[PDB]
């Protein structure tokens, strides 16, 4: 494994994001080398209406 | 005569390609994403400032910015 | 058209003209700029403003002595109205001359509003020769301006960027000289010159080698009898310009005001401007430039960082941000200069300075409002131009851990805390007004809110006013405050404050109180907008990168649930609103306070000020029927102009409604339609502009329908303040 | 007596202004009849009109030279010349009430977050829950000390930031 | 209603009662109509509310119950030949009825 | 695609009465567009400047004066009729040329021969600050 585990909840750390020092569930997470692997589902909607977003693994660090 | 960048966050959506009336988008192979897909902008010299492929772009923050600057004839949309 | 910039100038639409403009002096976006270039642009630029200002005033010198009656006017000042400058409209009819010729000239006329005639008279001038020889002394000072302008950008005479950044040294020219022998000499002016011309002396050019000041001389200056210069002060009973009741003194420290002409001790200002001289030279002498003694100013603001660290690094790193940064320099400027121009509106009709200002009534409320409107156009610059800051010349590396970073890490709780204080004054305030407006609605007069402001009238008793009974320590003889200065300025000073009839320290009521807190939500909620389009200059939550876009750009589209008036220049365009309607507030509550004192009926204010159907039937519906009346269908009076300007501010301001309900989109599909009937006609078709239209771009329509907004808002209430206080003379 | 004002009861200007706004009622009662329902009701707007003038002449108010009553807002010269009930003391009823709203709304707003779907429970309140929160907030004042005390009031940093 | 201030509102209007005073017409309508007392506008009043249930009933029917297709809407001949003369024609008639025989001679 | 498909300016038109929103002087100085495509029958659809049209059997061809209006045609014509046009661009000297599907496929789907342009390998934000670049253009480049 490469990354967090499945249904793992953790904290984001992108300044640009509308979930800033929030929390998500893991939805999934790819191990073909891509940058951004980590999948990230929350509840809270942005402005545009979108509840997912692709993060890295060192973007995202643990709950709380 | 407007400034179209799109960066490293692509995923291969293809809804920004879909979106641009002037066809200034389109789609390059590429190894970073799952889609194996990312944008491009070659001819930006047709480009308007509409934002509608900002507008389409899912990503937390936008995989493509149009950065509007001097404008032009093609830009300004005149018929005339 | 553009040479500074060819982005622009390949732009074939009428665009080009437009931004042409408005870019015209913003040298750092220019093509082929460079900082070395930009400060020289600059220091030649700051020449020409110079030479339009000693133009400027020597404009009113020559129109004043040449088509004016200051030489009339200084016999009879109070009866006599002054005279700015003749009318020459052919298109006039024969029943305007005869109304608009008032004046004791021939022709018809304008009459003067500035307060120049009372200004001139009482520094000496006493002729309209005087005025001929000064308005060529500033036409040439203006020349010589022009000259260096031209000479200081030539390829030597060139400075270098090191000369300009020598901080140490243009504070120590600049505070000893500029400031400190400037106000010496305007002492060594009014001593040997103004003071004879009140007790009849006439001094100038001929004769003021051989008349000494004081009979003395400077004996008593050298062995150190410094209070010989204060024996035999001026009288009460002293006319302004003859020398019954004169006196030898030049330096004194009566206080007070003088009884005839209602207006500061000449004696008094000369030894004012004398210490002001003293404090600003030794502060001249303080920072270090060329020798070994002086301060250092980077030394001092690294020094100055707490232990425990309340403020982190402190005001490390500011030295290099400053100095290198124009926008903080030019925002600190306005800040203060925008503060020290209220003060002169705050302090002038308190304490008028000059002869026979407090009696010109329509004179003093044109300096108040003239002055206090700069004050807020010029603040709201401060922040605009301390925004800009935080886009172009702010570097968060540098300036880590320093207060500036410090404030800009946590502007979510400045932002915050402003609102609830706008909110806070807003709710209340107006609650009580609405609960007065309607009490009195219902014949219950006595069930109003009315609340005393007792901190102010605290204050007043604590300054001298015997009035409200609190019998603070200036207000008791028993305390050393009132022991101390007795001998001096007391005297003088609590015979006026305790005068009901000036503008010194009025009475307060009830109504005072709810005015100084509805100008307290324009100031906090007016900051907010503007602290906001700062804070948030560099990046929002909608917006994570606006420092990329620049200061001034019109949206980021209707994505992201629309993006209209995000950016910092659409947040100084929506406080001007606020600015103009806080200037409002402040400028209605001074004319009409003052009003009721002219005409005597001081409880007209006390009683009605507290609802505010008052305002709209006392003041601003009764004080405008000699105004509307200007052009009637019967005839014409002397106030026609003014009418008529009070229908072209009621005009301007509506005109900018346009361009700020309807947007763009609308007037483009129109503007296309044109151009389809342009090309089919038979033969206007021939002819073919050279640049193609379109319509105004977004950022310009804001621009353009605020200026169209704020002239009305200006004109409008110019025409109301000058033409109810000129009409009814008080 | 302070600030210059004189109470309500030795005022003549506010004696003045009792004259006068009962001599508009009975201009407008002499047109009536004496038994009829508009007469009863003018009678009564008399009754309650010499009744506010004498109870807030009774309460030491001070009246200005306009005649009408003047409140005071500094707890020391409320309580020195007896003016507390004007300004001092409704800021404490204030506060209670506002108070109580507040700490009402965040203890719903905290429960119903702890449950699933929680926006339903803002457009569908609980009723039940919010009565008994409602009922339960006559002592708020201990609850925020023992909340700021403990440390349970505020979040640390995991709020969302711009830059 | 007499509570704070808000009975002055009852200005004098005249014929022993005090109140507001409307700009509406409805006085000069109710006369131009045989209108003498007080009843007939009790029962005019009564009749408004068991009209306007029926035609609230008529809502429920007519969607909840038994609505028509979109053939019935269709049939616009239908619509202009009822709408005129039954409405505008025999309504207009009516009125003339109550006018001829009752508000003439009132 | 194989070639690009030279232009033939003589082919039959739609059957369309005329309208207002046709081209102008600044079509015959600077520069007009073209579009062109096959149809299997006769049908109607809608013209982006003015009214309706009656296409015509085999190839069509028009004259518009912005790349907008073609585009503007193209997404109906794939979308309703499931159609495959192609415009060029047409200049006052007379030079042609061939924009939208410039490599034969349409933008929205991949190909091998396409080079990427104006692609940055950054993410957004994480760019340096306008004061590093003040006295030159661009922060973003
Ligand atoms: C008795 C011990 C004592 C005390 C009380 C102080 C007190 C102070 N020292 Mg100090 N000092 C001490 C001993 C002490 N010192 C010793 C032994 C040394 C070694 C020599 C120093 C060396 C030292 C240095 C070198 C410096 C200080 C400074 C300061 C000042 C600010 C420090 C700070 O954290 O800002 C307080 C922290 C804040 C974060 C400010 C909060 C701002 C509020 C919240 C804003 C509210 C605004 C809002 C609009 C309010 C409403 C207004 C409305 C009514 C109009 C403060 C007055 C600094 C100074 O001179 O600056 C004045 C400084 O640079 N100290
Ligand atoms: C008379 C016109 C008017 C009024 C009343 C306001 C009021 C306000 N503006 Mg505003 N504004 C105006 C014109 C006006 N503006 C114009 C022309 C412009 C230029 C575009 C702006 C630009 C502007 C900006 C840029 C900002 C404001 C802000 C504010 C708020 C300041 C905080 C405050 O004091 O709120 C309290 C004061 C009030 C008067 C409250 C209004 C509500 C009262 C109590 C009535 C309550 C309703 C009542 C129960 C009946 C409701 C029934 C009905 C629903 C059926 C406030 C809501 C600032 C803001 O929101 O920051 C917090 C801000 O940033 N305004
Ligand atoms: C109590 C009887 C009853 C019941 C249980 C229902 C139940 C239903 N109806 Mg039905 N209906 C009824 C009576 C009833 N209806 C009547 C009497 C009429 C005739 C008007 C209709 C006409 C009707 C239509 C035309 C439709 C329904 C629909 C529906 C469904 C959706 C209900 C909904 O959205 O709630 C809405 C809940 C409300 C409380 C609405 C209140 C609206 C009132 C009238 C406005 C009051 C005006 C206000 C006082 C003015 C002041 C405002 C000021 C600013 C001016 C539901 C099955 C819809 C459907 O089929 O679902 C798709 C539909 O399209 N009904
Ligand atoms: C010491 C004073 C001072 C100085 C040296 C500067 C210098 C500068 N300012 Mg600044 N500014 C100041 C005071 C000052 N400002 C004040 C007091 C304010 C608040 C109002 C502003 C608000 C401000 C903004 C908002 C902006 C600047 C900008 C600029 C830059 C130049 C822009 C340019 O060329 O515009 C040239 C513009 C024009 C020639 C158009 C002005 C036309 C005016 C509005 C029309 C006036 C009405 C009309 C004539 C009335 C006639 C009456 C009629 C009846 C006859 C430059 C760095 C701009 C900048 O830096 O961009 C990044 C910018 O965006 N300034
Ligand atoms: C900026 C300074 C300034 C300003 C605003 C004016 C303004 C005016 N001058 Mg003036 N003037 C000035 C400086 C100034 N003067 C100086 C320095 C001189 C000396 C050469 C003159 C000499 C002068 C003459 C000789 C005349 C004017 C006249 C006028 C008026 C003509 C209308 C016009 O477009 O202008 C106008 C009120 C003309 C007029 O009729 O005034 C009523 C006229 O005949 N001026
Ligand atoms: C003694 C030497 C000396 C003197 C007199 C000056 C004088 C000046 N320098 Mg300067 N300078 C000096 C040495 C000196 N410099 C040195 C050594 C350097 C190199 C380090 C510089 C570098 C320098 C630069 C780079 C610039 C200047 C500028 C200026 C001008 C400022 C603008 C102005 O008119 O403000 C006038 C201000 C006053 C007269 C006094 C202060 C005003 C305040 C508000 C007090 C108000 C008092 C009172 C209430 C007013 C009442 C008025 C009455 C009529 C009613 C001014 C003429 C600027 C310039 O070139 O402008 C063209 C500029 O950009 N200086
Ligand atoms: C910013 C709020 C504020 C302001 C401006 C005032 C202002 C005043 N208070 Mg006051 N006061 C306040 C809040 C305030 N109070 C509060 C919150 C309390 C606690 C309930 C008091 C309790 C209080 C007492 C007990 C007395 C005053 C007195 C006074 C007056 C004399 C000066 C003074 O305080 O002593 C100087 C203070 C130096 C720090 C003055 C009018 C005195 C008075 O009655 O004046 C005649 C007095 O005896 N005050
Ligand atoms: C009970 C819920 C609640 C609570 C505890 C707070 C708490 C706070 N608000 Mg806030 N607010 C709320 C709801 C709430 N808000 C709502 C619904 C709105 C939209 C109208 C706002 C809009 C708002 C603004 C615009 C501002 C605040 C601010 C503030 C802070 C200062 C107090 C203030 O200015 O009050 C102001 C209060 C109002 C303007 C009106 C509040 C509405 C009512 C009276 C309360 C809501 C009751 C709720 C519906 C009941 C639910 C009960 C449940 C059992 C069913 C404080 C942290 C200020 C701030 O920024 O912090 C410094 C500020 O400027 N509030
Ligand atoms: C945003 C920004 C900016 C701006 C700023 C501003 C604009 C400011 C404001 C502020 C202000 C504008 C301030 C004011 C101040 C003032 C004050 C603070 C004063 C006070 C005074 C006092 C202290 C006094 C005292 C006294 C005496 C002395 C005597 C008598 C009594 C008394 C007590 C009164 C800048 C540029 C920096 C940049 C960055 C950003
Ligand atoms: C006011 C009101 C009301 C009431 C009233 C009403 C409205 C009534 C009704 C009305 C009526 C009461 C009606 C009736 C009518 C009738 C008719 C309309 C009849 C006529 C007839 C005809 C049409 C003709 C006949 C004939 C002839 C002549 C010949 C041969 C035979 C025949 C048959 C054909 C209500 C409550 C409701 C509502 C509210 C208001
Ligand atoms: C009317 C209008 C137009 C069209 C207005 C036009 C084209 C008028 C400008 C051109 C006329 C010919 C200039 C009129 C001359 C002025 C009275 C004086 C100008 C003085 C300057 C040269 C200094 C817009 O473009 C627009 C854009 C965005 C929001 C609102 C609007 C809007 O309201």
């Amino acid at each position: 494994e490469i990354g967090p585990k499945r249904g793992s909840l953790v904290k984001v750390l992108r300044p640009e994001s509308y979930w800033y020092n929030q929390v998500g569930k893991v939805v999934s997470v790819d191990q073909s080398g891509i940058r951004y692997p980590v999948v990230v589902r929350f509840e809270n909607q942005n402005y545009a209406g979108v509840s997912t977003n692709n993060y890295a693994l060192d973007e995202i660090e643990e709950v709380k | 005569a407007h400034v179209v960048k799109i960066y490293d966050t692509c995923i291969g959506c293809t809804q920004c390609v879909r979106a641009c009336p002037l066809d200034v988008l389109e789609m390059v192979p590429w190894d970073g994403c799952k889609a194996a897909q990312m944008a491009s902008s070659p001819r930006t010299e047709d480009c308007v400032g509409c934002k509608r492929c900002e507008t389409a772009c899912p990503t937390d923050f936008l995989s493509v910015r149009v950065y509007l600057g001097n404008e032009s004839t093609r830009s300004l949309g005149l018929a005339y | 058209f553009p040479k500074f910039s060819q982005g622009l100038a390949q732009d074939p639409s009428t665009r080009r003209i437009w931004y042409g403009l408005a870019t015209a002096h913003d040298f750092e976006s220019h093509d082929g700029m460079t900082e070395e270039n930009l400060y020289q642009k600059i220091f030649a630029s700051h020449f020409g403003q110079l030479a339009i200002i000693f133009l400027w005033t020597s404009g009113n010198l020559f129109h004043v002595a040449w088509q004016g009656n200051f030489e009339q006017w200084v016999t009879d000042p109070i009866h006599v109205r002054p005279i700015a400058h003749a009318i020459w409209d052919p298109h006039f009819g024969q029943p305007a001359v005869e109304a608009f010729t008032r004046g004791g000239a021939s022709g018809p006329v304008n009459i003067a509003t500035s307060g120049v005639y009372q200004w001139w008279y009482t520094i000496g001038l006493r002729s309209n020769q005087e005025l001929y020889v000064s308005s060529v002394f500033l036409a040439l000072v203006s020349a010589v301006f022009l000259f260096a302008g031209w000479l200081h950008l030539q390829p030597n005479f060139q400075p270098s960027l090191s000369w300009f950044k020598d901080a140490e040294s243009r504070l120590n020219h600049h505070l000893a000289g500029l400031f400190g022998v400037s106000s010496l000499a305007w002492t060594g002016h009014l001593v040997h010159v103004a003071i004879p011309e009140s007790r009849g002396q006439h001094v100038g050019w001929d004769n003021f080698l051989s008349v000494l000041p004081h009979p003395q001389g400077l004996t008593p200056f050298w062995s150190g009898n410094w209070a010989a210069y204060a024996q035999n002060p001026d009288t009460a009973s002293h006319a302004f310009g003859t020398a019954d009741g004169s006196g030898t003194a030049i330096l004194t420290f009566l206080g007070g005001f003088h009884p005839q002409t209602q207006s500061l001790w000449l004696s008094d200002m000369a030894h004012h401007h004398l210490a002001i001289a003293v404090l600003f030279i030794v502060a001249g002498h303080m920072y270090r430039t060329n020798f070994g003694i002086g301060h250092r100013l980077e030394a001092i603001l690294e020094a100055h960082t707490p232990p425990a660290g309340g403020l982190g690094a402190g005001h490390k790193g500011l030295f290099h941000t400053v100095n290198n940064s124009l926008h903080f320099q030019l925002g600190l400027a306005l800040a203060s200069v925008g503060t020290i121009t209220s003060l002169v509106a705050q302090h002038m009709y308190s304490l008028p300075p000059y002869a026979y200002l407090a009696v010109d009534f329509t004179t003093q409320a044109s300096l108040y409002t003239h002055h206090q409107y700069i004050a807020g156009f010029i603040m709201c610059g401060a922040f605009a131009h301390g925004a800009i800051f935080f886009i172009r010349d702010y570097d968060p590396e540098q300036n880590k851990g320093n207060v500036l970073a410090r404030v800009l890490d946590h502007k979510e709780a400045i932002i915050s805390h402003l609102s609830w204080v706008s909110l806070f004054l807003g709710f209340h305030t107006l609650g009580l007004y609405v609960h007065n407006d309607v009490v009195q609605a219902f014949g219950t007069p006595e069930k109003q809110i009315l609340i005393e402001p007792v901190f102010a009238q605290w204050i007043q008793a604590a300054q001298g006013k015997s009035l409200y009974g609190f019998d603070l320590l200036l207000a008791s003889s028993s305390s050393p405050a009132y022991s101390a200065g007795q001998s001096l300025w007391l005297p003088g000073w609590l015979e006026a404050i305790n005068n009901n009839q000036n503008s010194l320290f009025l009475t307060i009521g009830p109504g005072d109180f709810l005015v100084h807190h509805a100008i307290a939500l324009g100031l906090h909620t007016t900051t907010l907008i503007l602290v906001k389009g700062a804070l948030d200059a560099r990046g929002s939550k909608l917006m994570p990168d606006k420092k990329d876009f620049g200061y001034s750009f019109p949206c980021d589209g209707p994505g992201r649930g629309g993006t209209c008036d995000i950016s910092a220049y659409d947040a100084f365009y929506l406080a001007v609103f606020w600015m103009l309607n806080t200037i409002g507030w402040v400028t209605f509550y001074w004319h009409w306070k003052h009003l009721t004192l002219w005409q005597g009926n001081v409880s007209q204010f006390d009683e009605s000020s507290t609802y505010l159907m008052g305002w709209l039937r006392d003041y601003l519906w009764l004080n405008s029927s000699q105004l509307i009346n200007g052009y009637n269908p019967f005839g014409m009076n002397s106030l026609s102009v003014w009418a008529w300007t009070f229908l072209f501010g009621h005009l301007v301001y509506a005109t900018g409604f346009m361009f700020l309900i309807s947007w763009r989109g609308y007037w483009q599909e129109l503007i296309e339609t044109l151009v389809w009937a342009h090309e089919k006609t038979p033969l206007a078709n021939l002819v073919y502009w050279k640049d193609k239209p379109v319509a105004l771009s977004i950022v310009q329509a804001r621009l353009v329908g605020l200026a169209h907004f704020s002239v009305g808002y200006i004109f409008t209430y110019a025409a109301f303040l000058i033409a109810s206080t000129a009409g009814r003379f008080g | 007596d302070i600030a210059g004002l004189t109470p309500c009861s030795e005022s003549k200007a506010y004696n003045k202004l009792e004259r006068k706004e009962l001599k508009v009622l009975d201009k407008r009662l002499k047109q009536y009849e004496p038994g009829s329902a508009p007469y009863l009701a003018l009678q009564a707007t008399k009754e309650r009109t010499e009744n506010r003038f004498k109870t807030y002449a009774k309460q030491g108010l001070l009246c200005g030279n306009d005649g009408l009553p003047h409140l005071i807002s500094d707890p020391g010269l409320a309580l020195r010349f007896n003016h507390a009930g004007e300004v001092f003391i409704p800021t404490f009823g204030f506060l209670y009430v506002a108070g109580y709203i507040g700490h009402v709304g965040r203890q719903y707003i905290i429960l119903s977050k702890e449950d699933a779907k929680p926006t339903d429970k803002e457009i569908i309140l609980d009723v039940p829950l919010a009565l008994k929160l409602a009922f339960q907030g006559w002592a708020w004042p201990l609850a925020s000390i023992q909340e700021l005390r403990n440390g349970s009031l505020l979040e640390k940093d995991e709020n969302i930031t711009v830059s | 209603w007499p509570i704070v201030g808000q009975e002055i509102l009852n200005g004098d209007v005249g014929g022993g009662f005090q109140g507001i005073q409307i700009t509406s017409g409805f006085f000069q309508l109710w006369r131009a109509s045989g209108i003498t007392s007080e009843l007939q506008l009790y029962s005019t009043a009564i009749g408004g509310l068991v009209l306007a249930a029926a035609c609230f009933f008529a809502g429920w029917f007519h969607y909840h119950k038994a609505a028509p297709k979109l053939e019935w809407f269709q049939n616009v001949e239908s619509m202009l030949n009822h709408h005129l003369a039954g409405l505008l024609g025999l309504g207009s008639l009516a009125w003339a009825g109550h006018q001829i025989h009752v508000s003439l001679p009132v | 695609p194989w070639k690009q498909p030279e232009l033939d300016p003589d082919t039959p038109s739609p059957i369309f009465g005329g309208s207002t929103g046709g081209l102008l002087r600044k079509a015959q100085v600077e520069e007009f567009y073209v579009i062109t495509w096959e149809s299997p029958k006769e049908q109607i659809f809608e013209m982006p400047t003015g009214g309706a049209a009656i296409m015509r059997k085999g190839p069509n061809l028009l004259k518009f004066a912005r790349k907008e209006q073609c585009m503007a045609l193209t997404t109906q014509l794939r979308s309703k009729f499931r159609q495959t046009p192609c415009f060029y661009r047409v200049y006052a000297d007379g030079k042609v040329q061939y924009l939208h599907p410039k490599d034969g496929v349409y933008p929205e789907k991949v190909n091998a021969g396409r080079v990427g342009v104006n692609q940055n390998m950054r993410s957004i934000g994480k760019n340096v600050d306008p004061i590093k670049v003040v006295k030159f253009t661009g922060s973003e480049p």
